[PDB]
DNA sequence: ACAGATTTTATGTTTAGATCTTTTATGCTTG
DNA sequence: CAAGCATAAAAGATCTAAACATAAAATCTGT
């Protein structure tokens, strides 16, 4: 035998054939009926999402408590009638029963900020078609959801559109060129349509410049029955990508989602809690279980102010649906805090919410915690802080050698030898405490600070081998440094 | 808890603390710890006396120098591990794992469990200590790999029978700087005094000295049929503060060096050795006063075989490379004043090719023609280059012919000196100017 | 006796926090924060709804004990509940990660009551069709230590897959993710950052040194009758920690000064309470404080001055004499012959000044040059010394830096220790003391 | 570098010895540990630096000194050959003092050359 | 036509070669 | 002449493409 240079032995290849779909059948003419086939598109092999169905599910359970919040939690949610994107949702639902009744291939590119409802309309779409079709109205299709993020290789993306119309296992690829020859020679008798939401393209393009190439050009085909709905987030992919011929050689409906302003988002949350707001629940004191409509009734409303103003707070800096949902359900989070808290109802006369827990929300997911992460440091760290503050307003270049940041940190404690703090600190911090070690150079708690502040994203220095002369940047804003130095009791005083 | 501390030397605190952390008990063991200090602070001697003196309680040993990269050093763990787990408990039946089969952290994770989980059988909780003996010393070190190691523990099972914990070993103090704030427990390691390195060297090396075979063959030649191990044990003891209160300044408090230069200096001062000098300890200082003044630790026992031209051609880089060219022409009349700040302490400037022809040219005596640049000029100028004596200005894939190449002499003066006094040509006249 | 040894073991098992759960000690300051997370925890397992949080601190401030705490806690009464899936993001990869979902994933299900076998890409979509798709369902707790790292400057495939996946899968699922960062949320791109509950819990921090002190009474008191002494000790602690002038409230007052990290102060204590032979000796121990002040003197014994002490005649004459050119320099930067030169100058004048010291010759200098940067008090010209990952480190390995070639005479160097500092630390009576300034 | 010498030097070896000889073992010093075990024969190898002087000193002192780990095993013996061009200054020059002192301990400068004796 | 021989997809592992960026060794230049 | 001022080139961070390498599944070849 030989002798391996190198072994991999962790090495599990998938059992994926290699023969392209041209070479199948040796003859055009003899492309049976793929529309029924026992393999071919959705006719088979449902079982394994079932067989890990019942993996995770459990014999056990005991008493669940519902409280009175957690309703509205569960309906808030952004697991779950969209009346905010109508139009587009008209246009492409347009488009795509115009390419559905008339047996003809499309493209229809949709872009948008994140959160903005894209997807969720996208899917809508596809399930009212689906629906439509189901009343024999139009030839019938299969959906094909092919999400570009969710996959572990970009190439990946081609055989999983392969598995899901042709039952076959492929690598990607012969998966390339049998969807080309089944999009380029199977005449459209044999061929049933194909609906691609071909979600987060902007993760498929990447270096590669071809999963969106070759779905772009096989909906050109004539032979081709294809409705490709790519969606993304930058509005100039294709253009950029493809380049101003290709993306004009190929005509695909182009459609924009802007972020909803306030009143769409509040109409959103309102619509997301029309069988809740101002609801009668019957509570029991005795575990706090809440049954929609001792036993006490309670009234559940939910305040539109703080609706109002949390959709303006939200939508004047992203208009994010979810951002918008999230918050609010923070909020309803934070009032079922309190209500336990106040009660203590554990797990196993009327109720509301206030502005006051939305703007907490609101504030906890803005503001940051730099300016209190400082004010709560050590005396070494501030004391470091203030000589970097003191270097970079000497010197203007808002960055400092290390040993600088040493140099000015001693004569910074020996200069103020009278300061009630320092006569007593300076011992403490050169000798600590005990007398037999010998004045130190450093700090005591210089490296363990040095680190401290570098972990946490509050400091960045370069990588050096000589401590001595390696720079630092504060990666923070410099107002903010000032701030918590202002904030500190002592550190002002000298 | 009820853990014997060994009696070392001189690092009564240090095994203090190592007996404080390290125990056979899992609840009550630090999950990582490390024995700092530099090279010859006696910490791996210490550690292996406190694992000899404590057999009760199980260890590995590593040696992260012998394994270069990561990879080797998962494997390496992965093995040693389950070929301790298997002398240890031979009664237990399990299947083997192939050491080759870890790759990555996450393999290494997935293995230790495999194999863990497999001696559940276990009475009671144990403790497996793996000592990582030299982790700094890695060739393929960098500072996103110790930490690896220091989260692994949280990876393995927390009820699992056998627990493996680990005792790492660095040597720079720099290094463990940089996780300063990962707060794990750690025995610092101070160097050595000369009383202390002096005591250790007695203590280490009397033994061997005595029984070296060299000093009895001189003792039965030399005919002195009275002595005692006394004797001998205060000569040699006499010889190693000897030597190292002549060379403490030079080698400072390395054991290592030290114990090279007993070894070095031993057989000639055995040597020197006759029938009225043992007894009298001053005898050996005063006639063998050679061997303790002079350092000898160099190949040369106590130049270049290049031709004629290849000679002139490296003397004429240095002089091109240690003069500047705005002098050349004046200094070089063949046929404000000169700095005094010594360049030839400096880093050699970069010349060009031409110049070192023509002042390769100058300074060649005439022959039987002033010695016309011809091929074996030029063959000499590479085959001088190709021995890295005149370096370029280029990185790899070097074309000697562009017009963008630079040559520097790549020679100390030493060398440069004593090849001009070879060929006796003067060097110290061209720079009589900067004596 | 056997009772202090007892009393030794239960004490030491308590500053280690390994004692068994219900009665683990919990500090006055970080129990706000265990609330929260006890409450973010129990709301997911015991009302199956599915939530994400990202922990942030420093290092060693109580979250991944804190973590384990709540699922000791939360596993002794509904263990068939939930499985813990724990990934850690400096030996997970990208591509290992899903290779330590399903493993996991495979052994808490065969634990309960295949998945990881294939290719990576059939591994991924098996975990997603299976986890992504009376009774109820087991929740898969996910618990990612230092999530920075997946955060990633580009890709953030896995922390898209499991915020989508909390946001809109059906069986319930948590992710804590345990990072440093303050500014964590501005690594994750905008699409996870979406997906992302945008809720983060910042560990609390000691602010008051009556927290600390308080913090130490319940690490150090025992509180249960394991031997005869534990009557006594407790309230000769009380009694250290009653006096402000005490010399353990003393050295609690200096950790809170200096370094604030409770876990340093607990690996000074470890040592003390394990050194003791007998009850008096480990009260006289924690009434003098002594080997706190042994321990700090080791910690600080080899860092820069217990080297700078260790130094032979010759050496601290080199490192003299290098550090007086590299102050001359402009730059700074010195070479073995210039620091040489120097040292032979100052020679010279001593002698000449006068008992007679021996001026070393160059190849016996040379060897005191190689242990004086070997002891790292000089450094290369412009050299890094550890590079940020395997990547870097393996580029730098392949090439071949230039100051390697150059020879050992003409190597550029730079200085650690400069000479103000140097003078600062050798003493007046040394007999170099006059050269160590200009 | 340091390492890719030990993985050649480890390959060579193990080649070496399975040829003679006629799983698999990484490629690290510890196959110089384990080759007592493996094979059942004591070990001796004789490293020939073809071009010393072209090498950068710095990886060969480190690939020498990592190499005088494997003296532990009391079962393998190491030689070194050193094909110098120039002279021995350069490699007393370039190579660490305490390298140098561990090289002393069994030298033999051999003369051989086409030009030497006439 | 069944096991061996070759191929196809899918990595891991070193060597040779590239451009960007930062720093600093060169010139330009009055007396 | 040096400083100022400018461009220039060395030293190295950071990276990619190619040569060299192994391996498991599916295809192509002869009895
Ligand atoms: N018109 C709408 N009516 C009601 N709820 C909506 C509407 N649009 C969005 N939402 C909510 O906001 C969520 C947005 O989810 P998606 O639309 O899938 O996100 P997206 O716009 O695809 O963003 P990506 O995936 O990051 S490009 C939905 O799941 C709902 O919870
Ligand atoms: N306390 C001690 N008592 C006796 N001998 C000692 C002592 N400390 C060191 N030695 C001697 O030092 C030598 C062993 O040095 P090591 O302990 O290996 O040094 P080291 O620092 O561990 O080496 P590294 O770091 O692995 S290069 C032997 O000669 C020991 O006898
Ligand atoms: N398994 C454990 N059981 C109990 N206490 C533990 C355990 N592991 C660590 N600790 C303690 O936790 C404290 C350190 O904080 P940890 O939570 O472990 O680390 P951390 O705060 O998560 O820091 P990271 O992991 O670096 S972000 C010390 O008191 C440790 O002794
Ligand atoms: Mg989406
Ligand atoms: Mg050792
Ligand atoms: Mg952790």
């Amino acid at each position: 035998p030989v002798i391996r240079k190198f072994t991999k032995k962790n090495v599990a290849r998938a059992k994926k054939k290699y023969t392209p779909f041209s070479k199948r059948f040796k003859s055009i003419a003899a492309i049976p009926d793929l529309t029924s086939l026992p393999e071919f598109y959705g006719n088979s092999s449902e079982l394994m999402a079932s067989r890990f169905e019942n993996k995770l599910k459990t014999t056990q359970k005991h008493q669940i408590v519902e409280t009175i919040f957690s309703k509205v939690k569960k309906q808030l949610n952004s697991s779950y009638y969209l009346p905010a994107r109508e139009n587009e949702f008209a246009s492409i639902y347009l488009s795509a029963y115009s390419a559905i009744e008339s047996d003809s291939a499309t493209t229809i590119y949709v872009a948008g900020t994140p959160g903005v409802g894209k997807t969720l309309t996208v899917r809508e779409v596809v399930k009212e078609l689906l629906s439509s079709s189901a009343q024999r109205e139009i030839p019938d299709f299969l959906y094909v959801e092919i999400n570009g993020l969710k996959m572990v290789k970009p190439t990946d993306c081609y055989e999983t559109l392969w598995n899901k119309v042709s039952g076959e296992r492929l690598t990607w690829a012969a998966s390339m060129e049998s969807l080309e020859f089944y999009f380029k020679r199977v005449p459209k008798n044999k061929k049933k349509t194909i609906v691609v939401l071909l979600d987060e393209l902007d993760a498929m393009v990447t270096k590669s410049q071809d999963i969106m190439y070759n779905f772009f050009n096989w909906t050109t085909y004539e032979n081709a029955k294809l409705i490709v709905i790519a969606v993304a987030n930058t509005m100039d992919l294709p253009e950029r990508q493809l380049g101003n011929k290709i993306t004009s050689r190929i005509g695909f409906t182009r459609i924009m989602f802007t972020g909803y302003t306030h009143e769409e988002l509040k109409n959103i949350i309102d619509l997301r809690l029309k069988g809740l707001n101002d609801s009668f629940f019957y509570v029991d004191t005795k575990t706090g279980n809440a049954i929609l409509i001792d036993v006490r009734k309670v009234r559940l409303r939910m305040s539109a102010d703080a609706i109002e103003i949390a959709s303006r707070k939200v939508a004047s800096v992203s208009g994010d649906a979810r951002r918008a949902l999230k918050v609010c359900k923070r909020a309803a989070e934070i009032a079922e805090k309190h209500y336990m808290a106040k009660h203590g109802y554990g797990y196993d006369g009327v109720q509301t919410v206030h502005i006051t827990h939305v703007m907490k929300a609101l504030n906890e997911t803005l503001n940051s915690h730099v300016i209190t992460f400082m004010t709560r440091l050590s005396f070494t760290a501030k004391l470091f802080i203030y000589a970097l503050l003191n270097l970079m307003k000497k010197n203007g270049s808002q960055e400092q050698e290390l040993g600088d940041i040493v140099d000015e940190i001693k004569l910074l404690i020996e200069v103020n030898g009278s300061n009630k703090f320092v006569m007593e600190i300076a011992k403490t911090l050169f000798q600590q405490g005990s007398d037999n070690i010998s004045e130190q150079l450093r700090i005591i708690s210089w490296d363990f600070v040095l680190n401290q502040l570098l972990d946490a994203g509050i400091l960045f220095k370069q990588t050096m081998k000589n401590d001595r002369i390696c720079c630092v940047k504060l990666n923070i804003s410099v107002e903010e440094a000032k701030r918590a130095m202002n904030e500190d009791e002592t550190l002002r005083n000298l | 808890m009820n853990v014997t501390t060994p009696e070392v030397a001189f690092r009564e605190y240090q095994t203090n603390c190592l007996a404080s952390y390290i125990s056979a008990d899992p609840d009550i063991t630090p999950s990582n710890l490390i024995l700092q200090g530099y090279s010859g602070t006696g910490k791996t001697y210490t550690l292996k006396k406190y694992f000899n003196a404590n057999p009760n309680l199980h260890a590995v040993w590593l040696e992260p120098v012998e394994l270069v990269s990561w990879k080797p050093l998962l494997q390496a763990i992965a093995r040693t591990v389950q070929y301790k787990l298997k002398t240890l408990y031979p009664n237990i039946p399990t299947t083997d794992y192939d050491p080759l089969q870890v790759e990555e952290p996450f393999l290494l994770v997935k293995t230790l469990h495999n194999i863990f989980v497999q001696y559940e059988s276990l009475q009671e909780k144990t403790c497996l200590f793996l000592i990582l003996d030299g982790f700094d010393s890695l060739q393929d070190l960098d500072a996103a790999l110790f930490n690896k190691y220091i989260k692994l523990n949280e990876l393995l099972p927390k009820d699992s029978k056998i627990n493996i914990k680990f005792i790492y070993t660095m040597l720079e103090t720099s290094f463990l700087q940089r996780y300063s704030t990962h707060c794990i427990p750690t025995v610092m390691f101070p160097r050595y005094n000369v009383d202390e390195v002096s005591t250790i060297l007695v203590m280490s090396r009397c033994g061997e000295l005595m029984e070296d075979s060299c000093l009895r063959k001189r003792i039965i030649e030399e005919q002195i049929t009275d002595c005692t191990d006394d004797q001998f044990q205060n000569v040699a003891a006499n010889f190693i503060h000897l030597i190292v209160q002549a060379f403490h300044s030079y080698t400072g408090n390395d054991i290592f060096a030290l114990n090279d230069l007993i070894d070095f200096k031993w057989p000639k001062y055995v040597s020197r050795i006759t029938k009225e000098n043992i007894f009298e300890p001053l005898a050996l200082y005063k006639s063998a006063i050679k061997l303790f003044l002079s350092t000898d630790d160099n190949l040369s026992e106590n130049t270049y075989d290049l031709s004629i031209i290849s000679k002139y051609l490296l003397i004429a880089s240095y002089i091109c490379s240690y003069l500047e060219p705005r002098y050349d022409a004046s200094i070089f009349s063949r046929k404000r004043k000169k700095k005094e700040v010594n360049p030839r302490y400096l880093q050699p400037s970069l010349f060009a090719i031409e110049r070192l022809l023509a002042i390769f040219q100058a300074i060649f005596p005439i022959q039987g023609s002033l010695m016309k640049a011809n091929i074996e000029v030029f063959q000499n100028l590479s085959e001088l280059h190709t021995l890295k004596l005149i370096a370029t200005t280029m990185n790899k894939n070097i074309d000697y012919l562009s017009p963008k190449v630079r040559w520097k002499v790549n020679v100390p003066w030493e060398i440069i000196k004593e090849i001009s006094e070879s060929v006796h040509f003067n060097i110290s006249d061209y720079f009589s100017d900067i004596h | 006796d056997p009772g202090f040894g007892s009393l030794q073991r239960r004490l030491l098992q308590q500053l280690y926090g390994t004692l068994p759960t219900d009665e683990k000690i919990i500090f006055t300051y970080l129990q706000d924060c265990q609330q929260e997370i006890d409450r973010i925890i129990k709301q997911s397992i015991i009302q199956k709804e599915s939530h994400s949080v990202i922990l942030v601190g420093p290092r060693q401030s109580y979250k991944t004990y804190l973590l384990d705490y709540e699922l000791s806690l939360l596993q002794q009464s509904y263990k068939e509940q939930f499985i813990t899936i724990r990934l850690n993001g400096f030996i997970h990869s990208e591509q290992t990660a899903i290779n330590g979902i399903a493993t996991q994933l495979e052994q808490q299900l065969q634990k309960i009551h295949t998945i990881s076998s294939g290719s990576l890409t059939e591994v991924f979509e098996k975990i997603l069709l299976l986890l992504d798709s009376s009774i109820t369902k087991i929740t898969v707790v996910f618990i990612f230590d230092e999530i920075d790292t997946f955060a990633g400057p580009v890709r953030q495939t896995l922390l898209y897959n499991l915020f989508d996946m909390v946001e809109h899968s059906r069986v319930p699922v948590c992710i804590f993710g345990c990072t440093t960062k303050l500014n964590i949320l501005e690594y994750l791109e905008k699409r996870v950052k979406s997906r992302f509950s945008q809720r983060v819990i910042y560990m609390p921090q000691i602010q008051n040194l009556d927290d600390m002190v308080d913090a130490v009474r319940n690490l150090l008191t025992v509180r249960s009758e394991i031997s005869p002494w534990v009557s006594q000790w407790n309230e000769t602690l009380e009694k250290e920690l009653s006096d402000p002038r005490s010399n353990l409230n003393r050295h609690i007052r200096m950790n809170f000064e200096t370094f604030r990290s409770l876990p340093t102060l607990k690996n000074s204590i470890i040592p003390l309470v394990a050194t003791s032979k007998n009850f008096g000796s480990l009260c006289t121990a924690i009434k003098s404080c002594s080997f706190l002040d042994i321990y700090n003197k080791n910690q600080l014994s080899n860092n820069l001055t217990g080297r700078l002490q260790s130094l032979s005649d010759l050496e601290l004459a080199i490192l003299i004499s290098a550090a007086r050119v590299a102050l001359r320099a402009k730059d700074g930067s010195f070479n073995f012959n210039l620091a040489y030169a120097e040292y032979e100058k100052m020679i010279k004048a001593i002698n000449s000044r006068i008992n007679t010291i021996k001026l070393w010759l160059k190849k016996d200098v040379k060897n005191v040059w190689e242990n004086l940067v070997q002891l790292d008090f000089f450094t290369e010209k412009s050299a890094v010394g550890l590079r940020d990952n395997a990547t870097a480190a393996f580029y730098a390995s392949n090439y071949q830096f230039q100051g390697t070639m150059i020879p050992f005479d003409l190597r550029s160097y730079q200085m650690q220790i400069i000479l103000q500092e140097l003078r600062r630390i050798i003493p007046k009576s040394n007999m170099y003391y006059s050269w160590t300034q200009l | 570098n340091v390492r890719m010498m030990l993985r050649r030097s480890m390959y060579k070896l193990y080649s070496a010895a399975d040829a003679e000889e006629h799983n698999d073992v990484s490629y690290d010093l510890s196959l110089v540990e384990n080759f007592k075990r493996l094979f059942g024969k004591d070990l001796a190898m004789v490293f020939n630096f073809k071009d010393v002087d072209s090498i950068n000193f710095n990886t060969l002192d480190n690939f020498i000194i990592l190499l005088k780990s494997a003296f532990k095993y009391d079962h393998v013996k190491i030689s070194l050959i050193f094909n110098i061009n120039t002279n021995l200054s350069n490699i007393e020059k370039n190579l660490r003092q305490s390298t140098i002192r561990l090289l002393k301990r069994n030298y033999h400068k051999l003369d051989v050359s086409s030009n030497k004796g006439f």
